[PDB]
């Protein structure tokens, strides 16, 4: 009955939450790797290269949230219970 | 018993290799170090 | 395998003993030899 | 396992004692000399390069003594008494007497040093003040990282080489030989691991 | 009945997004990797690098969303059921 | 019944695409990094460094497609259903 | 019975730390080396590039604590039980 | 009855897809970088260094049809039915 | 009965060391890149480089072992029991 | 009986070969990349380089075929039976 | 009854060592690739980059085994029996 | 009965060599890549850098080698049962 439907919802949010917060982590900290390497080398890049940061970070963390809200899906309002 | 024989086989095997890789190397640098002392 | 025993203060002493050992006769020598070489370059 | 770690200090000892017989300044040392010395002068450079040796030079014989004892202790380990002899380390006990007293010392030298009032808030804050909550789980991560580390080898030796036991004895001299082989340097690698980290926690403890 | 298919579903579909979410974030994350350092040197090129960048993007969420499509097919539809 | 082998079917064709989107993402995130980095490099390259980049994705997007062609397999035409 | 619900949870739960800690780890890493590499080059620079790192991985944590949050959601409070 | 090999099966088939469908693609695409940015640094290199390509992917996407192929042996002629 | 949970804590708690060992391992060797690199290419460094470094590993340590404490949480008082 | 036993095995074969898998692509991907790297900056460099290659390739496709030889033994003479 | 338990067990513990390999073995490559370039690039440095090395060495096993040290009590001291 | 912990037991072990492979085939492979660079560098440091990627790949190696003893226990000897 609805619990097996539910631990199973419970399990396929942890996967997702999980991958999202491996790629977000590991991308952030790639486009953290390029902005702290750049502006190593001239200060001045600081104002410029915040601009394509704020992109791939925005991004990266454009698919944790969604995954987040699909999360919320799938253990409150479960699918099929 | 049986696992003292391969042991004690396993124990010569190590002790080869030791003694012909790894020994000559040291043996040497000690002496180089022992010789170098000798200079003073 | 992870619950200590007495064993614990056993190997704390030996360990300070061996601690006591070198402290007092490996390293004062040592360092003495250390800086005798360094006289006689 | 205390007969186990008894036969390591009475090697050391008497190796300390060979020393005492030995040693010259003018001469050509002996093996035990050379040791001792290499030993010696390898942590003295490290410590002269984080702390300087007129800081902080109550830690070179405790590095020393670490370093020789579970050295000896791991490859000691190899020596084919396998049919009584178990590393000492893959008891949880040892390796906590160790790191236990490693944890205490440096930190009650950074407590003599700062005082009692104000080496914890020091540590605490650390290298930067956002880092602050962090630092606690640094700190307290640091005495936690020796002992089950070099428990979680050594262990992992003790039960792999009754493990390869299993075998038959023809296939399992190839087995033990390759594991005792690469186990000689494992466990010299984390007798350097754990006096180096001792040196470094001791050096950061300071400043 | 159809609950054991609906929990099988449910995490098929976290495996989809969560393969999925590594992907695009640390796709993003590699891609603004090359364009924050390609512009922290010599900026002048920035009109340039957002031609392929976009593109590289344009791929891997091309990856990303029909992922996320074939997950609203396991968990809203959930084939065999 | 035919339950547990949809309930497999479905959890093994997630891991497809999950795998296939780890893929996919990561690999033409590279790609689309030796390309940023070579047309800031080398611009005048431009045209060049495109052929091999189709191929390098082709390929990468070659094993993705494949990929959700067999989900397609083990999902609506489970075999052994 | 219920006790099925709580199970997948700690599963699940595991997934969202594990995989967080992986974004965590691999993060706080590849944003040091950027760092690192930094004090190696440019010495001088050792107060600027602490602003571009700290950023980097108050994203990254950013993420593991929101993780470790929706952990205890599924371990303490179980949804659905 | 075998149902339960059957879905055994597959979820072994899929994890043997995405495995490889992973090593694939970022295979390749770690390939592929080297191809981009050597035909940027020597442009005229394109016509040697296929060559030492067509190994590297020879070894990767071979990784792949082994695993491609025995997937198929799992699902289609289920060992031990 | 409560063995379910019991296996489900040791589940979830052996993924959460697992994720946390590669994500500690992956970024503490990333870290010793950039600090044997710098080591490399210029000795004198290796009094500063040490900063940061242990800055950056105490950043991943405490990403591992709080997984391990919860890990711990996970195995011995089974939270949701 | 034997049943659970056979498609526990055929999951972990799966896993064996998908592990495998992920190595045998990325390490044969990052060989092909030094050895592609180093063949355009020194075309006479084939000679030398396929050494080191074949060498580690030949590591990383051992872990392949032992892998391969065990994923057999689990599945096409299931242990334990 | 216990055997459920039991093999939860074995998984669990088996993703603690799995974890724990992917970890220590990349990272043990992500050094060593740094002492073979130091060493590349200064043939001279072998003395030097030994102790920064096997501090990283060190730091990164120091998961590996420790996961070890805890599989074992999974596996040989099942808690929570 | 037995056969649970038998299954869990292959999985499991399945899981241990998985990571093992990715781990060996991954680190084997970024020493291999220091290796062809350096020797693309420095064409006479062969005998030199042969010593340091013997000495990374020992270690690797040896993890893997405990990881396929483990293994062994797990699907021949089976701890429990
Ligand atoms: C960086 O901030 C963002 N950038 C985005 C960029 C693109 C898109 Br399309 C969505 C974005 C969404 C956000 C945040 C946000 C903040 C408030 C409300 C809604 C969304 C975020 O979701 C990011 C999570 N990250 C860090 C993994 C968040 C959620 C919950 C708690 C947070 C606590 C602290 C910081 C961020 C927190
Ligand atoms: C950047 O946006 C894109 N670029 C693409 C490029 C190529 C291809 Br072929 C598909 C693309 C698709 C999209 C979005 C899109 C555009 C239109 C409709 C549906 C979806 C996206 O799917 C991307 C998610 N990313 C950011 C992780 C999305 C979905 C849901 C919510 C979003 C919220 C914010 C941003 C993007 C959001
Ligand atoms: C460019 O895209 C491709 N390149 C390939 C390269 C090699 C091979 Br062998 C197959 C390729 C196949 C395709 C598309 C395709 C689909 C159907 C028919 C033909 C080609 C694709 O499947 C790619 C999705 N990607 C991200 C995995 C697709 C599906 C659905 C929506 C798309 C929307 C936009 C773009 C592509 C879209
Ligand atoms: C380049 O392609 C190869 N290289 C190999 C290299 C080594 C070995 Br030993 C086997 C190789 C086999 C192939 C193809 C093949 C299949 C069947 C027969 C012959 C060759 C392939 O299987 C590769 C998949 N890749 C791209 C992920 C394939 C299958 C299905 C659809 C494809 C569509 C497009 C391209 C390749 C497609
Ligand atoms: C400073 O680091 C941070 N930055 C953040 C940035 C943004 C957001 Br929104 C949350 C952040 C949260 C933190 C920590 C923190 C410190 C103090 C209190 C709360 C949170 C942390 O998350 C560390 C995780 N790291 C190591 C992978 C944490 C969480 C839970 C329990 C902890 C116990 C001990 C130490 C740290 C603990
Ligand atoms: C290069 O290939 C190797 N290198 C090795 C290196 C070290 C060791 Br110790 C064993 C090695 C073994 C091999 C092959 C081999 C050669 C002969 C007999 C058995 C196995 C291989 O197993 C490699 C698969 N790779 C490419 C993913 C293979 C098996 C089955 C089908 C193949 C089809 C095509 C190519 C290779 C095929
Ligand atoms: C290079 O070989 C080694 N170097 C080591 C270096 C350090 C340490 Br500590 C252990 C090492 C162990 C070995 C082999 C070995 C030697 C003896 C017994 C068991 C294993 C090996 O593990 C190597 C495969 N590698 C690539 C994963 C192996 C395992 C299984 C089947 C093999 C078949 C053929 C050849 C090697 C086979």
């Amino acid at each position: 009955p609805n619990a097996i439907i539910t631990a199973g919802a419970l399990i396929g949010g942890g996967l997702i939450m999980g991958g999202g917060a491996i790629g977000a982590g590991i991308g952030d900290g790639i486009a953290g790797n390029a902005l702290i390497s750049g502006i190593a080398r001239q200060p001045e890049a600081q104002g410029r290269l915040f601009t394509p940061f704020f992109i791939t970070v925005g991004l990266v963390e454009a698919a944790y949230f969604i995954n987040l809200a699909f999360m919320a899906l799938f253990v409150f309002a479960t699918p099929g219970l | 018993m049986s696992i003292f024989i391969g042991q004690l086989i396993g124990f010569a095997v190590i002790a080869f290799i030791i003694v012909k890789w790894v020994v000559p190397p040291v043996r040497t640098l000690m002496r180089n170090q022992q010789e170098a002392v000798r200079a003073a | 395998f992870l619950i200590p025993n007495g064993t614990f203060f056993a190997v704390l002493i030996i360990f300070l003993i061996v601690l006591g050992v070198i402290s007092k006769w490996v390293v004062p020598p040592i360092s003495k030899v250390l800086a005798e070489r360094e006289a006689m370059l | 396992t205390i007969l186990a770690t008894a036969v390591t200090a009475v090697i050391v000892i008497a190796l300390a004692f060979y020393l005492r017989a030995k040693v010259t300044s003018t001469g050509v040392p002996s093996g035990v000399q050379l040791f001792w010395e290499a030993l010696t002068i390898q942590m003295r450079q490290q410590i002269e390069g984080s702390i300087g040796m007129k800081i902080a030079p109550f830690v070179l014989p405790l590095s020393v003594t670490i370093f020789v004892f579970i050295l000896i202790s791991n490859w000691l380990a190899v020596l084919p008494l396998q049919y009584l002899y178990k590393a000492p380390a893959s008891d949880i006990n040892f390796v906590l007497a160790l790191a236990l007293f490693v944890f205490v010392c440096y930190h009650a030298a950074g407590i003599w040093r700062r005082g009692i009032v104000g080496h914890p808030i020091k540590v605490v804050k650390g290298h930067v003040a956002f880092l602050a909550p962090i630092n606690i789980v640094e700190e307290l991560a640091k005495p936690i990282s020796l002992a089950l580390r070099l428990f979680g080898n050594i262990f992992a030796g003790g039960i792999l080489v009754a493990l390869i036991a299993m075998f038959p004895w023809y296939i399992q001299w190839f087995p033990n030989a390759v594991w005792k082989t690469f186990d000689l340097f494992v466990g010299l690698i984390q007798a350097f691991i754990f006096s180096l980290l001792t040196i470094l926690y001791f050096s950061q403890s300071m400043e």
